[PDB]
RNA sequence: AUAUGUUAAGUGGAAAAGGAUGUGGCGUUGCC
RNA sequence: UUGGCACCUCGAUGUCGGCUCAUCGCAUCCUGGGGCUGUAGUCGGUCCCAAGGGUUGGGCUGUUCGCCCAUUAAAGCGGUACGCGAGCUGGGUUCAGAACGUCGUGAGACAGUUCGGUCCCUAUCCGUCGUGGGCGUAGGAAAUUUGAGAGGAGCUGUCCUU
RNA sequence: GGGAUAAGUGCUGAAAGCAUCUAAGCAUGAAGCCCCCCUCAAGAUGAGAUUUCCCAACGUUAUAAGAUCCCUCAAAG
C-alpha cells in the first residue's frame, strides 16, 4: 500500500538506495500502488559510481510491500519491506541484478526481466 | 422465470474448480409453497404468490405472529398449505407453470445460474452525516470546532431556505435492497440450501429473496 | 458548414433557400454551404 | 402549374394502379380534382404548389406501374465486394463486419462482378430510399473515390 | 359582436448593425 | 471586473482566504453526434448540436490569483450576500504593545514593513433530515399488492484482435 | 436495448417547366429527452385492487374477526 511520500527501498544495483514515491499512476484521483504497480519517485539516497543519481525523478515498479497481495486461491503472501525496482519504458530494470525476493505478480504485470533477474520469486 | 424465498444462514467459502476461493452466503429456502395465482382478469397483473416457512395453526388467545390468525389460515387453507412465516409475490416467472399448493423446490435453480437477491439491509438506528452519507470531517486539530458535522445546508439570502433531498442524520439501514448479477455455486436437496456467491443484504435469520436476474 | 448572421452567395452557383425557417446557401463548393443563425 | 397543367394501368381512384408492376397506390391532396388530369382549385400558393406536387407523384405511379425504376450503385476500391446473400445484399467495404442491407417488398437486388449493384422496384420514393442507404453504407471519399458511389454520379477528388 | 383586410412568427407576449426567392399592396420600365 | 450613482440597512445587513456541504447557468474542459478543412494516415484547426455524468495530488505564498513539480479523458468559465462563521477556522485585514524606513518642530503619522494580539448564543416559527400519534378512505379486520407521482443511477482509461 | 428528437444527412417533391432535404409526404440521426435498471409511493381526500376472516340485542351494555395494555426479549431501537 503505497502513496505520495512514501518511501521505498531499491532491490535493484542501479546507484538508487531509497526513493521517495512522487505519483501513483495509472487513473486520476489514484491513491496507493501495491505489487507490480509503476510509481514516479524521486531517489532520496543513493550509493557512489551509480547510473541513477539522488535527486533524480525516476519510475519504478514495486516489487515487494508490507501489506503483501492476496491471491485468488484466498492465500496471501507479505513482506518485512517495501521496495521497488527502478526501470525504463520498455520495463526492463535499470540496473543489472535484483536483490531480495519478489512477488510472482510480476510475472502477470510483464516485468519478465526483473522476474529473470530476481533470485526468488514468491 | 424462477424465484424463491429463504432465509439467510451465515456467510461461509468453498474452493471452485481450480482451487479459486469463492466465498458464499448460505440461503435455506425450505417450505415454499404457492399460495395464490393473480391474473390479468382478475387482478390486473400476473404474478405467483409464494408462502414460505410454515407456522404454527390457529388458537384461541394467541399472543404472537407465531400463530396464524383466523385470516392467514383461511388463505392458506385456500391452498391447501399450512400456514406461513412469508408471502411474497413474484412477477418475474410465468404463472401458467406453477398451480396453487404446489410446493418450490430448492431444486428450481441450478448452479450457474445468474440471480439478483433481495433483502431488507441491516439496522444501524440514528446514525450522522459522516457514516449515514459518507461526508468528511473537519480538521481534527488546529483550532477546530468541527469534526462530524455535516457542515452548510444552504447558501444566503437567495435561497433562505434548506432544499428537498440535504443529506442529514437520521435513522440508516433497515431499507430494501437488491443486489444484482450474483451467481448460484450450488444446489443442496438434502437441507434445501441455496449457495450465493457472494453477500447478500441483511442479518443472519433474515428474510431474503431469489429471482433470476433481470439483466 | 458557415453558420453566420450574414449569408451571400459567395459564386455564381451559389444558391439561397429556405429550410425549416432558416436561410440557408449552398453550393457544388462545400465551402460555400451556409446557415443562418 | 407548368409542371401541374396513361396505358393500360388501372388508375381507378386517392388513387390505386393495378398497373402490371404491381398496385402503388396512394392518396394525393384531398382538395384536387381529376378529371387522367389533375385540375387546381382556387388558385391559391398552396394551391397551386399541391397541384404540381400532385401531378408529379402521379406520373411517378403510372411510371413506377409501366416499367419501373431502377436504381445503380458502384463500388470503387480495391477489395470491395458486393454479394446476394440469398435476397439480401452484403457489403465488403473495408470495415471489420460485413455490412447486411436486407431487401424490402416490391424491391429487388442484383448484383454484377460483385462490384456494380442494381435496386429495382415499383415505387421511385423506396427505391432512392434503398440506394441512398446502400450509398449511407460507405460514401465517397474525395482521396481516392472509394465507396459506394451513384453510378452516373461526379465525385469530387482532392489531392493528396 | 358586425364588415373588410394582414400575420403563421404563439409574431402578438422585451433589442441593433446587417442578412434573406417569407408574404400583402402600390407602382416604373425590358422581352414576348 | 474597475468604476459612476447614493435608493434599503449606521437603536449593527461580520470583511479576505481556506474547511464542510452543495446548488444552478452554458459562452463545453473531457466524453457523445455532426459540417468545413490549406482533412492522405496518425494527429490537428474551426464552427454547429449537446449540461448526462465526470472534471487532481503536491512545492511557494494569508492569500484569491499566479508560477512550478507530477499526473489525468479532462484538470472549463461563471451565478448563488465575490454561496456557506446562530456550520468551523482566524493566516490576512478597521484595535490597545513594540521596532525599522520615511514624513512631521512636536504630539504623532504611513502608495510602507515587522513580531504579538479574547470568534458569544440552551433553536420559538418557516425550512430540512428522521420518527410516532389522530382522523379520513360509507361495515370492521389480516395479509398480499397496482403504480399517479417522486427520488436514485448516468463517468471513463489501458491493452489484445480486426 | 426500445421509442421520439437536436445539429446533421437524405429520399420523393412542387411552388419556380429546371434545380431544390420541405411546402405537403417518407426516412435516418447524439453520453442528451421518455422508458428500460434500483428505491419510495393510494393523505393518489382521485384516499385504488386481490385473497381470506368476522356477524346483537336494548346513544347504552356486552362483544366478533382483530388488536393492544402488561410481561420475557433482539435480527429492531
Ligand atoms: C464571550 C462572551 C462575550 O461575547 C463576546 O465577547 C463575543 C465573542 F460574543 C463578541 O465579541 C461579540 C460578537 C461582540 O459583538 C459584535 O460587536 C461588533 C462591534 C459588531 C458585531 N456585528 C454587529 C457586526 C457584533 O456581533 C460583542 C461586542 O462582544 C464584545 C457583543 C456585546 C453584546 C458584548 O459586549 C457582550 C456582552 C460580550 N461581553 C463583553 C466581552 C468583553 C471582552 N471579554 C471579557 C471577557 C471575560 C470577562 C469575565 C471573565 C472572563 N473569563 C472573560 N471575555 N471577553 C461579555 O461579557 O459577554 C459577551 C457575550
Ligand atoms: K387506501
Ligand atoms: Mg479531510
Ligand atoms: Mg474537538
Ligand atoms: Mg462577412
Ligand atoms: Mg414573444
Ligand atoms: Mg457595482
Ligand atoms: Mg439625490
Ligand atoms: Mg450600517
Ligand atoms: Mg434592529
Ligand atoms: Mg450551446
Ligand atoms: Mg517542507
Ligand atoms: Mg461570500
Ligand atoms: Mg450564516
Ligand atoms: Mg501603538
Ligand atoms: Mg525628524
Ligand atoms: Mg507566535
Ligand atoms: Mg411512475
Ligand atoms: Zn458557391
Amino acid at each position: 500500500m503505497i502513496q505520495q511520500e512514501t518511501r521505498l527501498k531499491v532491490a535493484d544495483n542501479s546507484g538508487a538506495r531509497e526513493v521517495l514515491t512522487i505519483k501513483v499512476l495509472g487513473g486520476s484521483g489514484r491513491k496507493t500502488a501495491n505489487i507490480g504497480d509503476v510509481i514516479v519517485c524521486t531517489v532520496k539516497n543513493a550509493t557512489p559510481g551509480g547510473v541513477v543519481k539522488k535527486g533524480d525523478v525516476v519510475k519504478a515498479v514495486i516489487v515487494r510491500t508490507k501489506s503483501g497481495v492476496r491471491r485468488n486461491d484466498g492465500s496471501y503472501i507479505k513482506f518485512d519491506e517495501n521496495a521497488c525496482v527502478i526501470i525504463r519504458d520498455d520495463k526492463g530494470p535499470r540496473g543489472t541484478r535484483i536483490f531480495g525476493p519478489v512477488a510472482r505478480e510480476l510475472r502477470e504485470g510483464n516485468f519478465m526481466k526483473i522476474v529473470s533477474l530476481a533470485p526468488e520469486v514468491l | 422465470t424462477k424465484g424463491i424465498l429463504g432465509r439467510k444462514i451465515g456467510m461461509t467459502q468453498v474452493f471452485g474448480e481450480n482451487g479459486e476461493l469463492i466465498p458464499v452466503t448460505v440461503v435455506e429456502a425450505k417450505e415454499n409453497v404457492v399460495l395464490q395465482k393473480k391474473t390479468v382478469e382478475v387482478d390486473g397483473y400476473n404474478a405467483i404468490q409464494v408462502g414460505f416457512e410454515d407456522k404454527k395453526a390457529y388458537k384461541k388467545d394467541a399472543k404472537s405472529n407465531k400463530y396464524a390468525n383466523k385470516p392467514a389460515e383461511g388463505h392458506a387453507k385456500k391452498a391447501d398449505a399450512a400456514p406461513k412465516r412469508f408471502i411474497r409475490e413474484f412477477r418475474n416467472v410465468d404463472v401458467d407453470a406453477y398451480e396453487v399448493g404446489q410446493e418450490v423446490s430448492v431444486d428450481t435453480f441450478v448452479a450457474g445460474d445468474v440471480i439478483d437477491v433481495t433483502g431488507v439491509s441491516k439496522g444501524k438506528g440514528f446514525q450522522g452525516a459522516i457514516k449515514r452519507h459518507g461526508q468528511s470531517r473537519g480538521p481534527m486539530s488546529h483550532g477546530s470546532h468541527f469534526h462530524r458535522a455535516p457542515g452548510s445546508v444552504g447558501m444566503a439570502s437567495d435561497a433562505s431556505r434548506v432544499f428537498k433531498g440535504q443529506k442529514m442524520p437520521g435513522r440508516m439501514g433497515g431499507n430494501t435492497v437488491t443486489v444484482q448479477n450474483l451467481e448460484v455455486v450450488q444446489v443442496d436437496t438434502e437441507n434445501k440450501v441455496i449457495l450465493v456467491k457472494g453477500n447478500v443484504p441483511g442479518p443472519k435469520k433474515g428474510l431474503v429473496e431469489i429471482r433470476t436476474s433481470i439483466k | 458548414m458557415k453558420v453566420r448572421p450574414s449569408v451571400k452567395p459567395i459564386c455564381e452557383k451559389c444558391k439561397v433557400i429556405k429550410r425549416k425557417g432558416k436561410v440557408m446557401v449552398i453550393c457544388e463548393n462545400p465551402k460555400h454551404k451556409q446557415r443562418q443563425g | 402549374s407548368r409542371v401541374g397543367k396513361p396505358s393500360d394501368v388501372t388508375v381507378t381512384f386517392h388513387v390505386t394502379v393495378k398497373g402490371p408492376k404491381g398496385e402503388l397506390s396512394r392518396t394525393l391532396n384531398e382538395r384536387m380534382t381529376f378529371k387522367i388530369e389533375v385540375v387546381r382549385p382556387s388558385d391559391s400558393k398552396e394551391d397551386r404548389t399541391n397541384h404540381g406536387t400532385t401531378r408529379a407523384l402521379l406520373n411517378n405511379m403510372v411510371q413506377g406501374v409501366s416499367q419501373g425504376y431502377v436504381k445503380v450503385l458502384e463500388l470503387v476500391g480495391v477489395g470491395y465486394r458486393a454479394q446476394m446473400q440469398g435476397k439480401d445484399l452484403i457489403l465488403n467495404v473495408g470495415y471489420s463486419h460485413p455490412v447486411e442491407i436486407k431487401a424490402e417488398e416490391n424491391i429487388t437486388f442484383s448484383v454484377e462482378k460483385n462490384t456494380v449493384v442494381k435496386v429495382e422496384g415499383i415505387s421511385k420514393e423506396q427505391v432512392g430510399a434503398l440506394a441512398s442507404n446502400i450509398r449511407s453504407v460507405r460514401p465517397p471519399e474525395p482521396y481516392k473515390g472509394k465507396g459506394i458511389r451513384y453510378q452516373g454520379e461526379y465525385v469530387r477528388r482532392k489531392e493528396g
